[PDB]
């Protein structure tokens, strides 16, 4: 009965959503613009990329590459794995550090999926969205005036 | 939505289907390629190009032809730039025609398996059929 | 540090009327689908294009 | 920590809409073929700078006639009556 | 005393100090030359633990010595370390930017085995930065100093605990060793004993034992007594040294196939084969003394030893069995205790040497590991040390370690003392150690073992307090790394001068009395009941003959910089450890004026910070010049010092130093013999001696505020002189060449003034903010020319010069002289960073005067802004007519217990008036105790308490009933300390007596010129379209969830959605704002923000379709 | 776990047994 | 069963389900902390941005 109860949340929130869960199996997959994703040149030539930029093109590769396979007839060997490769990250640009361990780059460091730009403490809603610089401000030390 | 306003009453979340993606895009990423190595602009059909993204400098399409206000809202014929502000690129998306389906990591792993209750399988179960390391039957007589 | 995305800005009045009057094309792809190209009036329509 | 240095300076903004209301009175002070050829010049009304031939065929004279205008309104503007106004935004 | 040229300073100590002040940049210097193995250690050796060298560098090389194949054909001994000498004197390494280093030389040796050969050479390691007289390093061109840092000794932590579920005592041990592995020898919650072995699943102690080569009868045999063993032994379960060890070998290795030769191996492998496995020195000497296994035996064999594992078990068990006393065979017997990891018998000192030697071996073993990889590659009898050593990883990781580091800060020097006291530093907080999240808050207490090891006072009142403190006065650190500390040993109740160190350790076996005790002129005590100090901190009134260890002196706990505080003992600890925190941030003054009262630490201090010149052998001065003094040696040599007038320091204040000798004076060695920064005489001053009223005025002095004198504005008292870096770079682009000219694309001749050629500004132009300190143009290449700036260029006549102007200007607020232009470039073949041909910096100066908000405090804690600057007529004088120079806050004494500053504001006056004691009926009782020569004392006299033996209360007040009138018969300030003030603004005398005196008080460095800002439009983040943050740009103040909060509460919502959405992101809305109100109209309605799209567009990017429909 | 799918891959290809120059004759021969 | 439903929304079901055909829900009254009171928040946004 319990199991059947929480199966039947999920079922019948589907149900009443009307959304047809074909959301989970994800075709054509979209790309966020590119300015939120910034490649600023500090000067000097220094590019910066944004990490978003680099699990992008990972996954562009896998794609492409197995297009090219699937094209050529590869063994099954080959083109089952680019297809789990594709899966693999598909699923670490949506979050990194799920399902495995975290796809790093240079210096070890963990990339920032776009989860790790909308969930915990630096997240957007965790950040920004609670406090923000603002113009047509100052600050300075005080002192007593008994004239005032 | 492309246009706003203060007059924002209901924000409603619900997952997309790819038919709703290939409708939002106003272009598809398909080369690995982030900006030239040498003249620094960006790539036709790449992560960054203006045709599918919207152009870098205001009012001026990528071949340099249409190259002030006077032509706004058109696109001019070779370099297939749409003239228009530069902010754009940050409003405008991509999509990719992916060659073979593909599955989600967030209505999947995360607990509980929300598609694991779905299709009435355990998660460890499913990570070996979506992960390519078990066959499944569709349908039987 | 101080950078810039390689880039530009304007700063002119987005004049809604005194413009270059467009012409929408239609482009067909092969499912079938039309998107709409709007183009100039003095200005030679290629028979095909990337949608 | 990025400055963006390509922002809106907003003191630049305005000061540039200012120049546009100012530049245009000063013009408006010239005479109607002085200022006509000024903005077709300089092409302040479309955006286009249209050149002398241009500028003399749709008036329908010599281009060297053109050039004198030009010159004339020019040194008339170099005047400090109708210059000092606009020398600050340069 | 004991300085040839010291300031006559009459001491008020009753005691009398027998050790002087040690070395007190020895934690520094004397670690760093055991690193390299100068000849000074190695006679420090040959004195106390001449038992063999150990030169750092020499052990890293020793025990990788040698690097030997898998099949043991080919070896290599890189040997014998060796130092060349500087390759540039450190005032050029610190102009130029270079590293202070100097070149390593090793004999290396590469032998091949099977045919017979060796291949010594003399192999370049890499240039390794060296330490400076004053115990930084120069590296980078900055002055870094490596911090000392405190971690938990390896060795035996035997520790139990309570079980509330069974309410029996569950004993434990751990051996944490250095590059080793983690064992654990429990006692459960059944009378059983768990020996979990690296990390995994228990284990029962039969096992090990009969694996360790113990049959069960001979575990009886030792174990007879111990019940619980013997219980243990019948719970054996299992029975065999092969089977146990197989089990070993299944278990701890899972699955891997437990054969007899591997699991044998293994077992040695991780605990007796030394490569995996290695308790240092340090633990190795740690845990013979516990478990008392050799005394004489040198201190070697940096590996495990089974008799030290079976000992391990016993002395666990009879632990459990509550035995007091254990004897192991082979070794004297040691007391049954459990151990903490506070108690400086467990926390050592990883001092600079130590660090770098660790950093130097993670370099090593790399190097180790890619030549053999190489060796085996290369082909044989063709390759040679030179051909197998990369230096390249050794190199890195010194760089990593100097640079890029968290133990390796910036020497703050704000003042010598602050220099001195960023040296001497514990810092628990490093790698190695604990964060500040990870920080057990028993770390921060003071563990009474801290007395005399570490100052309980001065600590950052930051997030840090007790995770940084600074090391004590007499403190000094054991080869091994335990902190020291000098005692006197008293023996058959006679107190001697044969000063002794002990560790922690020793400190708790033995026991200790005070140094402000009455020895009877024999080293015999008095009283039989003495105060003294038991092993758990306790204190106890012990019949005096069981004391065999006294203190050294009072003020043996305190750190250097609170022991320069005056009356310490009377403040509180809280306000003490700010005035310590805060004696640290003077700024150097244009006079430094020497303290009116002061301890004995205000000579030591100066002389040994660094920042005095020193006479180094006795001679006699010949040309004293304020760049240049030559002093001629006696034995015909001479020697010119030379001063660094008007040095930038490490955060922007001067660093003069001006002489003090006469070109006919007589110098000795180890005199002072030119002031720096903070000194005058040789003594610290960090501030000036000001006269102090105590009376609430107007409400001016409210709430800690404190009004001033227009006197010391006028007469530059307090004004302290700021030198600021500048610095452009003339960098390569794509599109040219970035050049450093005069001319600029719109700047006219006007502003262009300044500029002499070159484009750098000439020495001397008062620049402002807005100047142009460098002029260098950027080329921009074409760019379209909006038609209404094309028609406004060609009518007035000015063209494009496309070449972009991004000259350097002064930043907002910080005007002043230019003192010095440092010009950098490829030409001179200067060494700059690639890209940049032309590196300039500019050294713009100002000659800060105290301001309004200006932070000013005493050396009690007691700090305070400047409310006002009153002229001088409206400032209360005194009968005289002398007005006083600052007047503090009476309600900010009582309530935080600091009453030191009012003991000093007395004790001021009278040194300055000097005193007489009215000895002509002989010395009043009130001076019966008082040293000679205090008897009388003259104007303006220096004197001197020491901190805990100071001036006894009874003392002020006689000496302040006891002083001699100013210039007329005028006692001004009466027997209670006070005296009528008149009021300079009404003219009324104040009704009630008031006091009055002389206290020495600092400037602060947290001027507002440093902290004033103000934003209207600025730069603008990147990503995120937010305005940019901190005053090096101009930024706004965040306007944080807090303060959103707050004018949710007031029900503000306009300005709600103002501060959030038009002056923060409205990209949009900000430019129509701004145009609104330059045209004065009302500022337009506000849109969405640029984070409620950028979101919208991650949530229509992680595919979950967020919309917006109003209906 | 067994999350690397780089042992999902090795333990893969590790299946198939590897061949000869003889066999390696008469596969290209076939193909 | 088992589920924590605001006491509002509870009352006005029950008026709702009198008719067609009766039948109470029964409820209990449950006291929870703040932090799970915050938890059972209706909309989406705060209780993300928690
Ligand atoms: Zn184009």
């Amino acid at each position: 009965k319990l199991r059947a109860l929480k199966r039947l949340k999920v079922v019948a929130a589907f149900q009443q959503s009307g959304n047809s869960p074909m959301g989970m199996v994800l075709d054509a997959v979209p790309v966020i613009p590119p300015e939120l994703r910034p490649m600023v040149q500090l000067d000097g030539g220094r590019f910066a990329t944004s990490d978003l930029n680099d699990l992008y093109r990972r996954v562009i590769n896998r794609n492409n590459r197995l297009k090219r396979l699937i094209d050529l007839g590869a063994p099954e060997i080959i083109v089952n794995n680019e297809k789990r490769m594709l899966q693999e990250s598909v699923d670490a640009l949506f979050d990194n550090g799920r399902r495995g361990r975290p796809v790093t780059g240079p210096g070890n460091r963990p990339l920032k999926s776009l989860s790790d730009l909308l969930k915990g403490k630096q997240g957007r809603f965790r950040q920004n969205l609670l406090g923000k610089r603002v113009d047509y401000s100052g600050r300075s030390v005080i002192v007593v005036g008994p004239q005032l | 939505a492309m246009l706003d306003v203060n007059f924002f009453d209901e924000l409603r979340i619900g997952l997309a289907t790819a038919e709703d993606i290939r409708q939002w895009s106003y272009g598809e990423v398909k080369k690995p390629e982030t900006i030239n190595y040498r003249t620094l602009k960006p790539e036709k059909d790449g992560l960054f190009c203006e045709k599918i993204f919207g152009p870098t400098r205001d009012w001026e399409c990528y071949c340099g032809k249409y190259k002030r206000v006077r032509f706004k809202g058109i696109i001019c014929e070779r370099c297939g730039v749409e003239v228009t502000r530069a902010k754009v690129r940050r409003e405008r998306m991509g999509h990719i025609e992916l060659a073979a389906p593909v599955t989600h990591i967030w209505y999947f792993k995360g607990v509980p398996s929300r598609l694991g209750y779905l299709l009435d399988l355990a998660p460890k179960d499913l990570e070996k059929i979506i992960y390519f390391a078990a066959y499944v039957i569709t349908s039987v007589d | 540090l101080r950078g810039s995305r390689l880039g530009a800005v304007s700063y002119e009045t987005d004049r809604n009327h005194d413009l270059a009057p467009r012409q929408i094309a239609r482009y067909r792809t092969d499912n079938g689908e039309e998107f709409e190209v709007p183009f100039a009036d003095d200005a030679e329509i290629p028979g095909t294009w990337l949608c | 920590f990025i400055e963006d240095s390509e922002a809106v300076v907003a003191v630049d903004a305005v000061s540039f809409t200012l120049l546009q209301d100012q530049l245009q009175s000063v013009l408006d002070t010239l005479s109607e073929r002085e200022a006509g050829v000024v903005r077709l010049r300089f092409g302040l009304t479309d955006g286009q700078p249209r050149t002398l031939d241009e500028i003399g065929q749709v008036y329908g004279v010599t281009r060297e006639r053109i050039r004198q205008i030009e010159s004339k309104t020019m040194s008339k503007l170099r005047h400090p009556s109708r210059s000092q106004v606009l020398r600050d935004y340069l | 005393n004991s300085v040839p040229g010291a300031p006559n300073r009459v001491s008020f100590a009753k005691l009398r100090e027998p050790l002087e002040v040690p070395g007190l940049l020895d934690v520094q210097t004397d670690s760093f030359e055991w690193l390299i193995g100068s000849p000074r250690w190695r006679e420090s050796a040959a004195e106390r633990g001449d038992v063999n060298p150990v030169g750092g560098l020499e052990e890293v090389l020793y025990e990788l010595s040698p690097i030997e194949d898998f099949s043991g054909s080919m070896s290599l001994s890189f040997s014998d370390p060796r130092f060349d000498d500087v390759k540039a004197p450190v005032d050029e390494c610190k102009d130029k930017d270079m590293t202070y280093a100097a070149p390593l030389f090793v004999t290396a040796e590469f032998i091949n085995n099977n045919t017979g050969e060796i291949k010594s050479q003399t192999v370049f390691m890499g240039d390794f930065p060296m330490m400076t007289e004053k115990g930084t390093f120069i590296i980078n061109g900055t002055e870094r100093v490596v911090v000392s840092q405190l971690v938990r000794s390896p060795g035996v932590y035997f520790d139990e605990t309570i079980d509330k579920s069974t309410d029996k005592t569950l004993h434990s041990v751990k051996v944490i060793p250095s590059r080793g592995a983690w064992l654990e020898f429990d006692v459960d919650k059944r009378d059983t004993v768990g020996v979990r072995i690296d990390r995994k699943r228990r284990q029962p102690v039969t096992v090990l034992l009969k694996a360790l080569g113990w049959t069960s009868e001979q575990i009886v045999e030792r174990f007879g007594f111990s019940e619980i063993m013997r219980s243990t032994l019948e719970k054996d379960n299992t029975v065999g040294t092969d089977e146990a060890l197989l089990d070993i070998y299944r278990k701890l290795r899972p699955g891997e196939p437990p054969t007899k030769e591997s699991a044998q191996t293994l077992l040695e492998n991780l605990f007796f084969k030394e490569k995996r496995y290695d308790l240092a020195r340090v633990g190795r000497y740690k845990v013979n003394k516990k478990l008392g296994l050799h005394v004489g035996e040198p201190i070697t064999s940096s590996t495990l030893t089974e008799e030290d594992v079976v000992a391990t078990i016993e002395y666990l068990v009879r632990l459990h069995e509550g035995q007091t006393t254990m004897t192991v065979p082979g070794g004297v017997e040691v007391p049954v205790e459990t151990d903490d990891i506070d108690h400086f018998g467990n926390r050592r000192l990883r001092t600079v040497g130590e660090l770098i030697q660790n950093q130097i071996r993670v370099g090593m073993s790399r190097m180790e590991r890619v030549v053999r990889e190489r060796m085996t590659t290369q082909d044989v009898e063709a390759i040679t040390p030179q051909t197998l050593i990369n230096i390249r990883p050794v190199v890195a990781a010194i760089k990593e370690f100097f640079g890029t580091s968290q133990l390796s800060q910036f020497m703050d020097q704000n003042n010598p003392l602050s220099g001195l006291t960023h040296k001497r530093r514990l810092s628990a907080l490093g790698p190695g150690g604990l964060s500040r999240e990870r920080a057990g808050l028993e770390v921060r207490d003071v563990h009474p073992s801290h007395y005399g090891r570490m100052c309980p006072i001065e600590t950052p009142e930051g997030p840090n307090i007790g995770l940084i403190g600074s090391l004590s006065v007499y403190a000094r650190v054991n080869p091994f790394g335990f902190i020291e500390t000098p005692y006197r040993k008293v023996v058959d109740g006679v107190v001697s001068d044969e000063i002794v160190y002990l560790t922690a350790d020793e400190e708790d076996r033995h026991v200790v009395a005070q140094a402000n005790s009455p020895i009877d002129a024999d080293g015999r005590f008095v009283e039989p009941r003495v105060l003294v100090r038991r092993k758990a901190g306790e204190v106890e009134y012990v019949p005096s003959s069981e004391v065999d260890y006294m203190d050294v002196s009072p003020r043996q706990m305190v750190s250097v910089a609170t022991a320069m505080i005056p009356f310490l003992e009377h403040d509180d600890a809280n306000r003490a450890l700010m005035g310590a925190n805060m004696q640290r941030q003077a700024v150097p003054l244009v006079r430094s004026e020497a303290p009116l009262v002061g301890t004995g630490m205000e000579l030591r201090a100066a002389i040994d910070a660094g920042d005095v010149v020193v006479a180094e052998e006795s001679g006699v001065i010949e040309e004293v010049s304020a760049d240049y003094i030559t002093v001629m040696h006696d034995n015909g040599t001479r020697r010119t010092y030379r001063m660094r007038k008007f040095a930038r320091s490490n955060h922007g204040t001067c660093a003069n130093q001006c002489p003090i000798v006469d070109a006919g004076d007589r110098v000795e060695a180890g005199q002072v013999i030119a002031d720096g920064p903070c000194t005058d005489d040789g003594e610290m001053a960090l501030g000036k001696n000001l006269l102090v009223a105590i009376m609430p005025w107007e409400g001016h002095n409210y709430e800690d505020a404190i009004i001033l004198s227009n006197r010391l504005v006028e007469e530059d008292v307090l004004t302290s002189i700021h030198i600021e870096e500048h610095e452009i770079d003339a960098r390569d682009t794509k599109l040219g060449a970035e050049e450093i000219t005069r001319d600029i694309p719109n700047i006219s001749d006007e502003v262009l003034a300044d500029l002499d050629e070159r484009g750098i500004v000439r020495i001397g132009a008062e620049v402002r903010d807005g100047d142009i300190l460098v002029g260098k143009v950027t080329p921009k290449g074409e760019t379209e020319l909006t038609p209404e700036e094309r028609l406004l260029r060609a009518i007035f006549g000015e063209k494009a010069r496309e070449v972009r102007d991004t000259s350097l200007k002064v930043p907002h607020g910080e005007s002043g002289k230019v003192i010095g232009i440092r010009v950098f470039s490829r030409e001179d073949e200067d060494e700059l960073p690639a890209g940049v041909n032309e590196l300039v910096r500019v050294y713009v100066a100002q000659k800060r005067k105290i301001s309004d908000g200006d932070k000013l405090a005493g050396r009690h804690g007691n700090k305070g802004v400047i409310g006002k600057i009153l002229p001088v007529e409206d400032m209360p004088f005194l009968a005289d007519g002398t007005p006083v120079d600052i007047i503090l806050n009476t309600h900010g004494v009582p309530r935080r217990m600091n009453i030191g500053q009012i003991l000093e504001t007395h004790l001021g006056w009278c040194a300055h008036s000097g005193w007489k004691v009215d000895a002509a009926k002989g010395v009043p009782d009130w001076a019966a105790r008082l040293p000679d020569e205090l008897l009388e004392a003259q104007p303006n006299a220096i004197v001197s308490t020491p901190v805990f033996d100071g001036a006894q209360e009874a003392e002020l007040q006689g000496l302040l009933s006891c002083t001699l009138p100013n210039r007329d018969g005028d006692v001004l300030v009466d027997a209670d300390g006070k005296a009528m003030l008149f009021d300079g603004r009404s003219g009324e005398p104040f009704p009630y007596p008031v006091t009055v005196g002389y206290m020495y008080i600092m400037k602060l460095h947290h001027l507002v010129d440093d902290k004033i800002h103000a934003r209207s439009t600025g730069p603008y983040s990147m990503i995120t379209q937010q305005p940019l943050g901190g005053k090096a740009q101009f930024g706004g103040q965040r306007f944080g969830e807090m303060e959103c909060w707050a004018m949710q509460a007031y029900g503000a919502a306009y300005t709600l959605q103002e501060l959030l959405t038009i002056k923060s992101d409205d990209t949009v809305g900000r430019v129509k704002v701004y145009e609104a109100i330059v045209k004065g109209e009302n500022i337009p309605e506000p849109g969405i923000p640029e984070s409620f799209k950028v979101l919208l567009k991650e949530l229509q990017s992680l595919c979950l379709n967020v919309e917006v429909l109003s209906s | 776990a067994s999350a690397d799918s780089v042992r999902a891959y090795l333990k893969q290809i590790g299946k198939v047994a590897l061949l000869n120059a003889e066999e390696e004759v008469e596969l290209a021969k076939r193909i | 069963p088992g589920s924590l439903i605001d006491r509002a929304e509870f009352e006005a079901e029950n008026r709702r389900v009198v008719a067609e055909g009766g039948e109470p829900a029964a409820g209990r009254p449950v006291l929870m902390g703040i932090t799970k009171a915050s938890l059972a928040t209706d909309s989406w946004l705060s209780a993300a941005s928690f």
